[PDB]
RNA sequence: CCUGAGAAACUUGGAUUUCUAACCUGAAAAAUCACUUUCGGGGACCGUGCUUGGCGGGUAGUUUGACUGGGGCGGUCGCCUCCCAAAAUGUAACGGAGGCGCCCAAAGGUCACCUCAAGACGGUUGGAAAUCGUCUGUAGAGCGCAAAGGUAGAAGGUGGCUUGACUGCGAGACUGACACGUCGAGCAGGGAGGAAACUCGGGCUUAGUGAACCGGUGGUACCGUGUGGAAGGGCCAUCG
RNA sequence: GCGACUGUUUACCAAAAUCACAGCACUCUGCCAACACGAACAGUGGACGUAUAGGGUGUGACGCCUGCCCGGUGCCGGAAGGUCAAGUGGAGCGGUGCAAGCUGCGAAAUGAAGCCCCGGUGAACGGCGGCCGUAACUAUAACGGUCCUAAGGUAGCGAAAUUCCUUGUCGGGUAAGUUCCGACCUGCACGAAAGGCGUAACGAUCUGGGCGCUGUCUCAACGAGGGACUCGGUGAAAUUGAAUUGGCUGUAAAGAUGCGGCCUACCCGUAGCAGGACGAAAAGACCCCGUGGAGCUUUACUAUAGUCUGGCAUUGGGAU
RNA sequence: GUAGGGGAGCGUUCAGUCCGCGGAGAAGCCAUACCGGAAGGAGUGGUGGAGCCGACUGAAGUGCGGAUGCCGGCAUGAGU
RNA sequence: AACCGAACCUGGAGAUAGCUAGUUCUCCCCGAAAUGUAUUGAGGUACAGCCUCGGAUGUUGACCAUGUCCUGUAGAGCACUCACAAGGCUAAAACCUUAUGAAACUCCGAAGGGGCACGCGUUUAGUCCGGGAGUGAGGCUGCGAGAGCUAACUUCCGUAGCCGAGAGGGAAACAACCCAGACCAUCAGCUAAGGUCCCUAAAUGAUCGCUCAGUGGUUAA
RNA sequence: UGUUAUGGCGUGCCUAUUGAAGCAUGAGCCGGCGACUUAGACCUGACGUGCGAGCUUAAGUUGAAAAACGGAGGCGGAGCGAAAGCGAGUCCGAAUAGGGCGGCAUUAGUACGUCGGGCUAGACUCGAAACCAGGUGAGCUAAGCAUGACCAGGUUGAAA
RNA sequence: GAAACGAUGACUGAAUCCGCGCGGACCACCGCGCAAGGCUAAAUACUCCCAGUGACCGAUAGCGCAUAGUACCGUGAGGG
RNA sequence: UCAGGGAACUGAAACAUCUCAGUACCUGAAGGAGAAGAAAGAGAAUUCGAUUCCGUUAGUAGCGGCGAGCGAACCCGGAU
């Protein structure tokens, strides 16, 4: 039947363009008083993951979103 | 951090100005025992002075 | 009978790999803000066009290459020079 | 119309006390029953219906880690340093030593200035060692703690002013299977010390740490369901 | 030695020291009795019984007896206070529409049992114990005994069904006794109804000694009967890679008839032996592993029958 | 050359279609010294008694020595 | 109601089974892995590492010389650090002559090793993107070390080769050792390790010797 | 070709493994049955094909010794953010400097089919100990209840 | 969970037209609606049975059965 | 087919919410079918207009130890 989409990465996981897998980075809720600076900083944004880890994500949702 | 600790206690820096902003740090406590007075950046306008807040 | 023991030890502790040692050698190239080398201290002191982050790293602050120096055994520098 | 109050009256309740026509219960020519009556007593309590908390191995479902010269016992489980590690990074062992889960409001930024451990002689308390003096004196010291590397042209010792222990970023690299982690020129807003060139987005460095999730809190006005509002939610911050 | 006794028990490896018992003891229970089966206000056992009765629990005839600790747990009782749920009460907070207003949230005081707390309770749970120093090499046969939790053993027993050291020391029996009996006491680690110590009698119990008798034995013999063997009749089995299946030394996954070398050995069978074929039989029941299972246990977690408890409905009048 | 990925094919049935055989004898079975690189496939002889080969294409319950495998038959042990 | 710590029958039901077995036609080409890192994980799963197919790319691979920087082992040394042999000398500590040991000593310090460049001279691979995997138990000798007892068919790393997944000759026999990588055919030739009296192919060879012990054909103070 | 003597040579097969003739697993023999599949209009790939900045139907309808109709929806068309929204741009920010993106120095999709994989369902076949529901059993055994039955002969010698 | 609405077990049991109910807390606005009374063919599901077909089986296949729930086992359910 | 009752193994690589699944089973009633049905409705267009069925929206909106996993409806096309 349908393969299901994985609503536990609807909130944390980006297609693109090239197909590329982009996510977030790790350590904003008690990684703060820390601090470092460029930490905090780094942190709160957003990233692609290398490769061997992709597919995965992909399998996660087939609409793309 | 390590709860039970009353050395070095994490308090926030809130600012004079009221932007609605504060910073986050530790004095030792056997120093201070009154309050703090920095004088750090704040993006909603430029150069504030903050008090350690509670 | 057998054995009993009853011995522990109380060592056994090691510290994960701190991948020291000079990464960018001599006579290679470089790029600006490529890492030449990692240390502890002083091992390597900072010489003409090359910087020393708080590790004591030396990195390279515009393009060309690398070129080291020993000051007679036990003072020694890294510089970088363009390719002209 | 009343501040305080007295009779009456509606009383709406709280308690005991009592009464019985609910309801429970027994006996009498009709056994379990149902009449009818003496009714005998019980009596708004018991019992039962819903919720409230407690108790509850009587019953019911489960949990009970791993390493490991078998398993158990004891010891060990993350991080740092040093050998082992065969002159590159790396590398096991229940191999050989030791350390961390903080500390610092100055021990940080800058500016300026000072030089160390000891031994010899000689010196009031002292007289092995205290304080002062001179000759020696590249490290035989010091760095908040572990050692290794490092350091005297200072990172060591002392003062002036200070909040770069700063938001918005990130050229380029170290590192890791991933996730992490590490260094960083330079740009902006805006500062700090210097007279300056400058230097600073924490400390000589490498330990001083915990991903998600759910929630507290300070902003923020992106979402808010016919519509405009508020709950709630998102984003930055942050606390457990 | 153990139990008192007659009895009972593991159908198919345990018959006893198990269990029951008469006896005693603690408590519980006043009748629609507790207690027990139960869709359940049914109906039933208890019981057509009534505290000289009924339940539950423990010890286990009888005889002399049954001590010391109430701090923890349990249980009985106590009440000043700490308290605690829903409900009662809502000051105050805010959302909204102009609004009468609808509403989201929610604090004081009050408020059930129960726990905290105070005391009592052992024929309730239980408790009735740590230690001192010795000449030498980092040590062995041995020491006499002052004693922290609530107390730290009264009688009786004690090398025992209990004893680590262990064949303890002594005595008896024996020619000789790790066993047994008596005493001893340094009880690793007896002890009073989880009874203590005794005891006639009882026992297909257990333990040692004796007399008698004996092929149990020295040491086996002869005999008998039923098999085994032979012939005619009927004729299974488990096993089985396939075999044309020696021995010694060696090698090989380390226990070789199969490889090496060397020895020995003509083909077949019959009655017999049990060394080997790691012989057959059951994918080991011990041991480790499995984020396998089931039984059981508790102050491991979570519920929960049941049961206590406040409010609500059945549910009413009145007197103060 | 083991696990493994890739390449080309052999055989079995059912099916569409064509070549076509068969009581002067089909399939199946039995023997053999032929052919193909192999899965395999032909010649002839004996069996049998009424159905079947070949090419191309399609679809599969499609190829067994093992599973202390399942059903059945017959061996060993034994003239014990 | 012939095996009760929870009857038997039917059913959910083909529960699950990180476990054990088993998994059939043929030829050809390539051809591994038992390492890392996590894991209520350790005989299991994820990602890398390693195989294979195919599309891109163009010699980026590979060995080898050169050039060039990085290093602190072997040895060595006593200059600090702990150790320690004799003697001086003083009031012993220092310090002098003489003297030595070291994984956690280092005035010194190779052989090698690694990065970059060049290709000055050879050879073939590399790298990316996408499909399919399997493997994640390793084993032995040689050289390096640790734990051991300078024990083990011992164990835990490193490193080369081999078996694993390797037939063929040799080592009597013998996964690992020495030679050597089997596309078929041949009643054809040369060699390797290893051999040449007979078993058993091939000199009972040649010359200079040794041992007389059956040493050879198993050990030491 | 069948058989044979003599020679050389030669450690059954499978599975499991660091390593099998193994004295390690399996199996007496021969037959026959015996295991990597199916589904979905799911996912992603390789081959192929038909249309190609376009590609395509499903349910159904009608006809049916055949197939045609059926645009409802699907895939492509534009990205970026948390989202509002902005759009060859977007986002963070006050702009810078950047991640994602478009151009790019260039390139195509879609529907069918065959196949290599994936997911959800038994998912290669066989094998549990167990777990739960509904029922069947006291003609065995454990006992209860009502009712009948049964114990040669002998010894001992209590109360009264 | 911000918990709307329906739905009922126990307590409470409002308005009837200038009224009632909903629009996912809640408020106004603005929309969709007539609770407390009933029946209803049609398309849809199944297949003991009847018929037609088949890239379904042909005697270990196919239902368990070329027939039989019989022989046989079981006290029984049940197996077969 | 409807209703009163309502499991567990399993999965989450352990388990308890959770998933298995209102599935297995028990029971009640009834038919040739049944159920449902004539709006206090969907809803967001001031649109549709009893139900049941299929296609689709759509693994989308959402649910969840936000873990395993669970998963609509309005509109649009048909059946009637
Ligand atoms: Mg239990
Ligand atoms: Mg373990
Ligand atoms: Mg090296
Ligand atoms: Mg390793
Ligand atoms: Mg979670
Ligand atoms: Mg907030
Ligand atoms: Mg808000
Ligand atoms: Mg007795
Ligand atoms: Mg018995
Ligand atoms: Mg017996
Ligand atoms: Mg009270
Ligand atoms: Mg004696
Ligand atoms: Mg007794
Ligand atoms: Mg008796
Ligand atoms: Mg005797
Ligand atoms: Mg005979
Ligand atoms: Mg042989
Ligand atoms: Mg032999
Ligand atoms: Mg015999
Ligand atoms: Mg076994
Ligand atoms: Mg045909
Ligand atoms: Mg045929
Ligand atoms: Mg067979
Ligand atoms: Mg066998
Ligand atoms: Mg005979
Ligand atoms: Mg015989
Ligand atoms: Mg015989
Ligand atoms: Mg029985
Ligand atoms: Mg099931
Ligand atoms: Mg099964
Ligand atoms: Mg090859
Ligand atoms: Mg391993
Ligand atoms: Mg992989
Ligand atoms: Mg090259
Ligand atoms: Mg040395
Ligand atoms: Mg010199
Ligand atoms: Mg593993
Ligand atoms: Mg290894
Ligand atoms: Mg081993
Ligand atoms: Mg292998
Ligand atoms: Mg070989
Ligand atoms: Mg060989
Ligand atoms: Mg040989
Ligand atoms: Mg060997
Ligand atoms: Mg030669
Ligand atoms: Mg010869
Ligand atoms: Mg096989
Ligand atoms: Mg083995
Ligand atoms: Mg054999
Ligand atoms: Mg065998
Ligand atoms: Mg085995
Ligand atoms: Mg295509
Ligand atoms: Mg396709
Ligand atoms: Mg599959
Ligand atoms: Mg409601
Ligand atoms: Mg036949
Ligand atoms: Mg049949
Ligand atoms: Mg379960
Ligand atoms: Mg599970
Ligand atoms: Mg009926």
């Amino acid at each position: 039947p349908k393969m299901k989409t994985h609503k536990m990465a609807k909130r944390r996981i980006k297609i693109t363009g090239t197909g590329k897998v982009m996510a977030f980075k790790s350590g904003k809720r008690h990684q703060n008083t820390g601090k470092s600076g460029d930490e905090i900083r780094g942190k709160g944004k957003g990233f692609v993951l290398a490769k061997a880890e992709w597919a995965r994500m992909k399998l996660m949702l087939p609409r793309g979103k | 951090a390590a709860a039970g600790a009353a050395p070095r206690i994490i308090v926030k820096m809130e600012s004079s100005a009221g932007t609605g902003f504060y910073y986050t740090t530790t004095k030792n406590r056997r120093n201070t025992q009154a309050k703090l007075e920095l004088k750090k950046y704040d993006p909603v306008a430029a150069h504030v002075v903050f008090a350690a807040a509670a | 009978a057998h054995k009993k023991g009853v011995g522990s030890s109380k060592n056994g502790r090691d510290s994960n790999p701190k991948y020291l040692g000079v990464k960018k050698f001599g006579g290679e190239v470089v790029k600006a803000g490529n890492i030449l080398v990692r240390q502890r201290g002083t091992k390597f002191k900072a010489g003409q066009g090359v910087g020393m982050g708080r590790d004591h790293t030396l990195f390279a602050l515009s393009d060309g290459k690398v070129v080291f120096i020993n000051k007679g055994k036990g003072a020694r520098f890294i510089s970088i020079e363009a390719a002209q």
